[PDB]
């Protein structure tokens, strides 16, 4: 997709590998932030969210946490407080044309900054002066979307890149989206190290009188410790009691 | 609406001359794009000056343009043979369109 | 027309059980006793604002209400997100729709899903591009205006549209009264009971004795007097002073110098 | 400052603004700062909810808070 | 390098139609609106329209409204420029101006074409 249209896809209730993801170098941009990729095998999403589009090179240093530029202000807008990777690879073969290919797009005008992960695929004149434009193209009213050349003899900072932006949301739920791994059955009233949905710990599991509601996923102490989960395959309310400890 | 621009401007080699361009209040007057070309015989114009005083990359300081009223002016200081040719004004004249002068020949006496 | 509000617009700031706690957070809540505009179905669909997000509730005998549209123009030229409610399945869709002049039922799309004596609360609130539903039905029996009580919505469906809602207007299904309210970024403490219900809060900015209630984290004040906030003067305007040189710094010749 | 029976009593309060004039802010201008909400009572009694600077507030009588 | 190659020169009758390409090279071509401008033999110059080679919006002043058309093909990089019901007085060169302005219309020339002489003989 264009970047000012950039599309976004829902990943949800399915098994992805992000350690494939890693070990394949057709990238030449991941980086991540709030989450190493290393430590991205192992853990449990409730919802991840894919978006795609075509930048050129020098561009891409623009798809990040308080960057500035046309791409970052007007077409495409990371929080600061982002949570996921970004990830580019070099698409010339693919997006070029020996005429050019004009039909990956971005938008040039823009009477202010996009929200974060806001979309603005309106197409309306953009009124540059103090006359208004009335939808008419021309003296102080512009077309608000320009297209990239993108001819193979292009420099690399104007070949085009396809970017994937990878963003985790740790929405407090059942976390669906996981890396790989087998399940193991669960043993109660003993200490264990009990991981339900990537969160981790150690404590005695026993049954509970505890009326969860259809929507929650985990319960907290004061603390913000987890008090209590639900067996992500048996939709049972476990309470969580640490090892038995003392003094000596 | 056409600009209005004297058919002959001259003076001798080292002179300061003024070309005028008189629009009206919704051209030049109206609008702070005016602009100016140079053409020598068989060639295509060159631009000169564009928004009444902004001088492009290239074209000497001796060239200079400014506006009063619904009245721009080209003035070339240090008149010399090379700058024997024909100036032409243009200007934005509303509703998306452009509009030239009649034309000044300049002649170095 | 007007009604009390009294204390309606608490719903679950977040998705996690909590049981005999009082928790102070801080979202985008509808304020208590707050004025809210009161809409009738009788012998009226105008176009609200959205703000910064809305209360929503109404009361039905026959569902007449049956959807919302949200967005900025709403005439097919910008995405307007549309939410249809007919019988047993709901539908919501993004699409750039052409409504009518006048939108009713009678008796480029990025995304679709398909599925007085009742009272349906909801709230609709954009935070960073996710549409986020709360609401809470409950059997109800009074015609006249909004019951009294406090019930809590609880969230259902968090949409990542990522579209920018100024405006909105309602859908009648013609051959119901209903409550437009505003959100606003107050503290709540919400107390939650030993099967993890909210059965009360307390509005932060509600008055002073609220306030004192959220400092001492209770619902309950003892005799005396106790510090609670602080007082202070906002400013009403920014003064700029600078000196009056208009020349402009000659760093032309600086960096675009002919030698160096 | 919130002055204030217990909840067992009134839901009714009085706000005193700590070390300011009745101006940037029923109105008792006292050295304590300006109290807001309490009837101002030329009658002494015993000190029941302090305020400051000599000053002390209750709720007595149709009942209200009095300084 | 900005360079603005227009078609041949071409003779016409009284009552035909024309059409003049213009194709540039050495820049993207949907940066730049477009301008044409023609220029009778001895005479002055005369700005005919625009066109956007980004969005395909064009306008064309009222002495040239319904003889004039004004396309452009972005995958051959080329603007054409289209005058019916051609007259005597039409006879001039043609040309095709870039704005200097990126991606804005601002009626200042940096690059012409070499122009495309239109005869309307008798
Ligand atoms: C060519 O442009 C003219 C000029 O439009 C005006 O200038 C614009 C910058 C903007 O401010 C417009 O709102 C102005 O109207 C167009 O003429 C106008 O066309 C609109 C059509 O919606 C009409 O409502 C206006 O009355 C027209 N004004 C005049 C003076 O004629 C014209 O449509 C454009 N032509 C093409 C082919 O694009
Ligand atoms: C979301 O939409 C609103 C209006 O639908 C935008 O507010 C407008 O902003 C422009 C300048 O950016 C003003 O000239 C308009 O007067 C505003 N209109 C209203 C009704 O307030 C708002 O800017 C949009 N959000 C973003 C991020 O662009
Ligand atoms: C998954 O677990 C549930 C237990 O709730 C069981 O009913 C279901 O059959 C299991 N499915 C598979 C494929 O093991
Ligand atoms: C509510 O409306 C009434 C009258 O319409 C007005 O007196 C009152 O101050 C309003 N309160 C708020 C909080 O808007
Ligand atoms: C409801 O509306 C959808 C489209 O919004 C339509 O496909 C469907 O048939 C309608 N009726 C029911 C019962 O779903
Ligand atoms: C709808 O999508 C098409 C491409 O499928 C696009 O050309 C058109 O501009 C879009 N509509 C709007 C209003 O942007
Ligand atoms: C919790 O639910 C049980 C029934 O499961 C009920 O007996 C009990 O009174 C409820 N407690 C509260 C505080 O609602
Ligand atoms: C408050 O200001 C007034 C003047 O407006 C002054 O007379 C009075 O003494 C001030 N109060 C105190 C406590 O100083
Ligand atoms: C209170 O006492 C003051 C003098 O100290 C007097 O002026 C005022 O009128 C009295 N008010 C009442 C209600 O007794």
């Amino acid at each position: 997709a264009s970047v000012y249209a950039w599309n976004r896809k829902r990943i949800s209730n399915c098994v992805a590998d992000y350690s494939v993801l890693y070990n394949s170098a057709s990238f030449s941009t991941f980086k991540c932030y709030g989450v190493s990729p290393t430590k991205l095998n192992d853990l449990c999403f409730t919802n991840v969210y894919a978006d795609s589009f075509v930048i050129r090179g020098d561009e891409v240093r623009q798809i990040a946490p308080g960057q500035t530029g046309k791409i970052a202000d007007y077409n495409y807008k990371l929080p600061d407080d982002f949570t996921g990777c970004v990830i580019a690879w070099n698409s010339n073969n693919l997006d070029s044309k020996v005429g050019g290919n004009y039909n990956y797009l971005y938008r040039l005008f823009r009477k202010s900054n996009l929200k974060p992960f806001e979309r603005d695929i309106s197409t309306e004149i953009y009124q540059a002066g103090s006359t208004p434009c009335n939808g008419v193209e021309g003296f102080n009213c512009y077309f608000p979307l320009q297209s990239y050349g993108f001819q193979p003899t292009n420099g690399v900072g104007y070949q085009p890149y396809r970017v994937v932006v990878l963003s985790f949301e740790l929405l407090h739920a059942p976390a669906t989206v996981c890396g790989p791994k087998k399940s193991t059955n669960l043993v109660k009233n003993k200490c264990v190290n009990f991981n339900f949905n990537g969160l981790t710990g150690t404590g005695v599991l026993t049954e509970s009188n505890k009326k969860f509601l259809p929507f929650q996923q985990f319960g907290r102490d004061i603390a913000d410790t987890t008090d209590a989960v639900r067996d992500p395959q048996t939709l049972e309310i476990l309470d969580i009691t640490p090892c038995s400890f003392g003094g000596v | 609406a056409v600009l209005t621009q004297p058919p002959s401007a001259s003076g001798s080699p080292g002179q300061s001359v003024t070309i005028s361009c008189t629009g009206t209040s919704s051209d030049v007057g109206g609008y702070n794009y005016v602009s100016w070309y140079q053409q020598h015989p068989g060639k295509a114009p060159k631009l000169m000056i564009y928004e009444v005083s902004k001088r492009p990359s290239g074209v000497p300081d001796r060239f200079s343009g400014s506006k009063s009223g619904n009245t721009a002016s080209l003035t070339v200081s240090g008149l010399q043979a090379e700058d024997e040719a024909d100036y032409y004004c243009s200007s934005y004249a509303g509703s998306n369109h452009w509009v030239f002068g009649g034309g000044t020949k300049l002649t170095v006496l | 027309a007007y009604t009390n509000s009294f204390t309606r617009g608490v719903y679950y700031p977040d998705k996690v059980f909590r049981s005999s706690v009082l928790h102070s957070t801080q979202d985008l809540f509808l304020p208590f006793f707050s004025n809210v505009t009161w809409f009738h179905a009788i012998h009226d669909n105008p176009v609200l604002p959205f703000n910064d997000g809305v209360y929503f509730a109404s009361t039905e005998k026959s569902n007449i209400i049956r959807g919302w549209i949200f967005g900025t123009t709403l005439d097919s030229k910008t995405q307007s997100l549309l939410i249809v409610n007919n019988a047993t399945n709901v539908v919501i869709k993004v699409c750039e729709f052409q409504f009518c002049n006048d939108p009713f039922l009678g008796v480029n799309c990025t995304f679709e899903y398909v599925s007085f004596k009742n009272l349906r609360e909801f709230v609709f609130k954009n935070i960073d591009g996710y549409f986020k539903i709360y609401s809470k039905h409950t059997p109800i029996n009074l015609v006249r205006d909004l019951p009294q009580g406090f019930s809590a919505l609880e969230p259902l469906v968090d949409l990542p549209i990522g579209i920018n809602i100024t405006r909105f207007q309602t859908l009648l299904a013609l051959h119901a009264a209903y409550y437009v309210g505003y959100l606003q970024p107050r503290t709540f403490l919400l107390k939650y009971n030993e099967n993890g219900t909210i059965t009360d809060a307390v509005d932060c900015a509600l008055d002073p004795l609220s306030e004192t209630k959220c400092t001492l984290k209770s619902f309950t004040v003892e005799k005396g007097i106790y510090q609670t906030s602080n007082f202070r003067v906002q400013p009403t305007e920014s003064i700029v002073r600078f000196p009056n040189i208009t020349n402009l710094c000659p760093f032309g010749e600086v960096f675009n110098a002919t030698r160096f | 400052s919130v002055i204030t029976p217990g909840t067992n009593t009134s839901n009714q309060v009085a706000v005193l603004y700590q070390d300011v004039n009745c101006t940037e802010v029923n109105v008792f201008q006292t050295r304590a700062g300006c109290l807001i909400g309490a009837e101002h009572v030329n009658n002494s009694y015993e000190c029941d909810i302090p305020i400051g600077a000599g000053i002390c507030a209750s709720y007595q009588t149709s009942q209200s808070i009095i300084a | 390098q900005v360079q603005l190659v227009q078609s041949g020169a071409e003779v016409k009758k009284p009552g035909a139609s024309v059409k003049v390409s213009c194709k540039a090279s050495g820049y993207t071509f949907t940066g730049y609106y477009m301008h044409w401008v023609r220029q009778a033999p001895g005479q002055g110059l005369e700005w005919m329209g625009w066109i956007n080679p980004n969005s395909g919006g064009t306008n064309y002043t009222q002495k040239f409204q319904g003889r004039v058309t004004m396309t452009r093909d972005t995958s051959i990089s080329t603007a054409y420029m289209e005058l019916s019901r051609l007259r005597s007085d039409d006879t001039a060169v043609y040309s095709c101006a870039r704005d200097m302005a990126f991606s804005m219309v601002r009626g200042s020339f940096d690059y012409w074409g070499q122009g495309t002489l239109v005869t309307v003989s008798s």
